[PDB]
C-alpha cells in the first residue's frame, strides 16, 4: 500500500520488478493512464526495498549513444560530427550482430574514437576495438572467445588480435518461483 | 666576423627601439623555432 | 608552385567567407529602414575591422603559417 | 571538400538566420547589437581553425 | 509531526529516507500534487535527524556531467566543445557498460580532458583513465581488478597499463528490517 | 517567542536548527508560505542565540561555482571562458566521485587554473589538485590516503604525487538527544 | 526607549545587538514591515549605545567582493575584467572550503592580482596567497598552521612555502548570561 516510485516509464517499472523479486519482496505495477505506471510494495517490505533501490540505483537511465550528441536533425554539420555519427552507427550495428550468434543473450561493443588525428599530417592510429557478452550457462566459454574475435577482426580497416579484448560471463540462477506475501 | 663585430655594436641603438615596441611574445617565437632578423617581422 | 598556388586560393577563399556575410547583414538592416539610397559601404566597412582586431588576424595568420612548416 | 563544403553552408545558414530574424520580428536596437558581433567573431574564430590546419 | 524537508523531487525522497532509516529513526513521505514530496519525522527524533541531514548534506545534487556545460543548441560550436561533448558521452557509456560485468552494481569512470589541444602546435599527450566500482560480497575483488584494466585499455587510441587505476570496494552490510515508532 | 532570523529558505533554517541545538538552545522553524521560513527561540536562550549567530556567521551563503561567473547564456564565449567552464564541471565531478567511496560523507577539489597558456609562447605548466574530506568514525583514516592519491593520479595529463594534496579528518561527536525547555 | 537606528537589515540588526549585549546593555529590535527593523534601547543606556554606535563604526556596510566592479552583464569584457572576476570566484571559492575543517569557525583568504602581464610582452610572476582564521578555543593553534599551509600550497600553480602567509586566532569569551534591566 505504500508507494516507492511512481511516473515511471515502461522499460523501467519492467526492472524494478525484475529487481525486487530477486530479494524475496513482491511489488505491483499499477497503470494511471498517460501519468505512466508507479509501482507499490507492502507495509513489511517497504524498508527494505529503499534499501534496495538506494543500492541498485534504480530506475534506470536512459543508455546514452554517441550520436545522440551530434544530431542528424541539424542542418549544418562539421567533419567531426559526421564521423563521430558514422562510428557511432557501426559501434551499433556490430553490437545487434552479435546476439545472433550461438549462444548469446546480449553484448556490447565499444570502438576506438579518432576525430582529430585525420586533419594533420599524421596518419590516423590503428583502430581499437572491445566487447562484452553474456551467455547462457552449460556452454564450454572458453573456446568461444576465438570466434568473437575472429569475426570482429577484420570487419574493419586494420587491427591486430592484441587490439581486440573480449569480456564475458555465464548468466545468473534462474528466478522461477513467486516471492511471497508478507503473513500477519 | 672580426671587422663584422663592429657593427653588432652599432645597431644597438635601433636593438633598444626594436623592444620597445613589439610585444614579446612575438620576440622569442621567431627565436625558439634578442636577434636582429627575429624582430623586424615581430615590430 | 602550382599546389602551392592551389592551397593559397584555398586559405585565401577561406578568409573571404566571413565578411560576405558582414555585408548582407548590413544592407539588410538598411533595407529594413528607409535607407535604401543610402549605400552600404560606409556602415559596411567599419564593421570588417573590428572583425579582424577583436580576432586579430595579423598575429593568428602568421603563427599559423610559419606552423604549417616549422616547429617549437 | 568536406570542409570547404561546411564552411560554404555555414554562411548562408548564417544569412538566414541573421538577416532575416529582425525580419520577422518587425514585421529595439540594443539587444540586437550584442548578438551580431557574437556569432560574427565566432564563426571566424571557427574559419581560421579549418583554414590553417 | 515535525517536518523537515518539502518540495522534494521523488529520487531526492528516496535518499533521504533510505538515509534516515539506517539510524534507527522513521520518517514519512507526504506526496502534495505539483508542490513536490515532503518528509516528516515523529517528535523526540527531531532533533537527531536535523544532525544526520547536515552531516550527509541532504537533500542531494543533481550528478553533473561535462555535456551539459557545452548546450548543442547554440549556433555556432568551437572544436574545443565538440571534444568536451564527445568525451563526456564516451565516459558515460563506458559507465553504463561497466555495470553490466558479473559482479558490479554500480560504477563510476573518468577520462582526462584535452583543453588545449589546437591551440598549440604540439600534438596531445597520452589518455589517462580511471575507475571506481562497488561489487556485491562474497566475492574476490582482488582478482577482479585484472578485468577492468583488460576492458578498459584498448577502448582508447593508445593507453598503458599503468595510466589506468582502479579503486573498487565491497558493499555495506544490508538493512532489511523496521526501525521502529518511539514509544513515549 | 523572540524573532531572530526570518525569512530564509529550507536549506539555510535546517542548518540554524542544527547549529543551535548542539548548544543545548531549542529552536522553532515556522512556515510563512510565500515568504519563506522563520526561527524563533525563547525568552531565556535569546541572548545567546545572537552570540552564536554571530559567531557562526548564520544564515550561511549559497556556494559559489566558477561556472557561475561565466554563464552559458553569454553568447559572446571567449576561449578564455571556455576552460573555466571546462575545469569547474571537472572540479564538480570530482568530488561527486569522491562521496562514493568507502567512509567518505563529505568532500571537496581544488584545481589550478591555467587559461592564458594558449594565448602565449609559452608551454603550459602541470597540473595541481588538492582535497578535503571527512571519513567515519573507527576508520583506519592513515592508510585511506593512498587510495585518494592514487584515485586523483591519472584523472589527468600529467601529475606527480607531491603535486596532490589530501587533509582528511573523522566527524564530529553526534548529537541525539534533545535540547530540553528552559524551566521557570 | 529612544531610538538610535532604523531602517536597518536583517543581518546588520543581528550584528548591532550581538555589540550592544556584549556591553552590559540591552537592546530591543522592533520590525515595521517594508521600512526595516529598528533598535531602540533605554534612557539611562542611551550615552553608552550612541559612544559604542561611534566607536565600532555600526551599522556595518555588507562586504564587498572583487567580482562586483566589473559586472557580466556588459557587452565588453577585458582580459583584465575577465581574469579578475575569475580570481574573484577562487578567491571565495577558497574560503568556502576553509570553513569545512575541524576546527575553524570563519576564514579568508586574499590572492595576489596580476593584470598588466596579459597585454604586454612582460611574463607573469609568482602568486602570492594570504589567510585568516577563527578557530575553537581548546585547541593546540600552533600545529594547524602546517594543514592550512598544505592545502593551500597545491591549489595553484606555483607558490612556495614562504609564499603563503597564515595569521590566526582563538576565539573570544562566551557571553551566555543577560544583560539585564536597569532599574531606578
Amino acid at each position: 500500500d505504500k508507494d516507492l516510485l511512481k511516473g515511471l516509464d515502461q522499460e523501467q517499472a519492467n526492472e524494478v520488478i525484475a529487481v525486487l523479486q530477486m530479494h524475496n519482496i513482491e511489488a505491483n505495477k499499477i497503470d494511471s493512464g498517460k501519468l505512466g505506471y508507479s509501482i507499490t510494495v507492502a507495509e513489511p517490505d517497504f524498508t527494505a526495498a529503499v534499501y534496495w533501490i538506494k543500492t541498485y540505483q534504480l530506475p534506470p537511465r536512459p543508455r546514452v549513444e554517441i550520436a545522440q550528441m551530434f544530431p542528424a536533425d541539424s542542418l549544418v554539420s562539421s567533419p567531426r560530427a559526421e564521423k563521430a555519427r558514422l562510428y557511432s552507427a557501426i559501434e551499433q550495428r556490430l553490437e545487434q550482430s552479435l546476439q545472433t550468434m550461438e549462444g548469446v543473450l546480449s553484448a556490447r561493443v565499444h570502438i576506438s574514437y579518432d576525430i582529430d588525428a585525420g586533419e594533420n599530417g599524421r596518419p590516423p592510429k590503428p583502430v581499437h576495438l572491445s566487447a562484452l557478452a553474456v551467455y547462457e550457462r552449460g556452454s564450454p566459454l572458453a573456446h568461444q572467445i576465438s570466434d568473437i574475435k575472429r569475426f570482429l577482426k577484420n570487419s574493419f580497416a586494420d587491427v591486430d588480435y592484441d587490439n581486440i579484448s573480449v569480456v564475458l560471463s555465464e548468466r545468473s540462477d534462474a528466478q522461477l518461483q513467486a516471492p511471497g506475501t508478507p503473513v500477519k | 666576423s672580426s671587422l663584422s663585430k663592429h657593427v653588432d655594436e652599432g645597431l644597438d641603438g635601433y636593438r633598444d627601439y626594436l623592444i620597445k615596441y613589439s610585444d614579446r611574445e612575438l620576440v622569442q617565437f621567431f627565436e625558439n623555432a634578442p636577434s636582429i632578423f627575429a624582430l623586424l617581422p615581430a615590430y | 608552385a602550382l599546389s602551392e598556388i592551389k592551397s593559397a586560393f584555398k586559405i585565401g577563399f577561406y578568409l573571404y567567407l566571413p565578411f560576405v556575410v558582414v555585408d548582407l547583414v548590413v544592407s539588410s538592416v538598411l533595407l529594413a529602414l528607409g535607407m535604401m539610397m543610402m549605400s552600404p559601404v560606409t556602415i559596411s566597412t567599419p564593421i570588417k575591422l573590428v572583425l579582424f582586431v577583436a580576432l586579430d588576424g595579423w598575429t593568428l595568420l602568421s603563427k599559423g603559417l610559419i606552423l604549417q612548416y616549422m616547429d617549437i | 571538400m568536406d570542409d570547404l563544403v561546411f564552411a560554404g553552408n555555414k554562411a548562408l545558414y548564417l544569412v538566414l538566420i541573421l538577416s532575416g530574424w529582425p525580419t520577422i520580428v518587425a514585421t529595439c536596437l540594443f539587444l540586437l547589437s550584442g548578438w551580431y558581433g557574437e556569432v560574427l567573431l565566432s564563426y571566424g574564430r571557427q574559419v581560421i581553425f579549418l583554414a590553417l590546419a
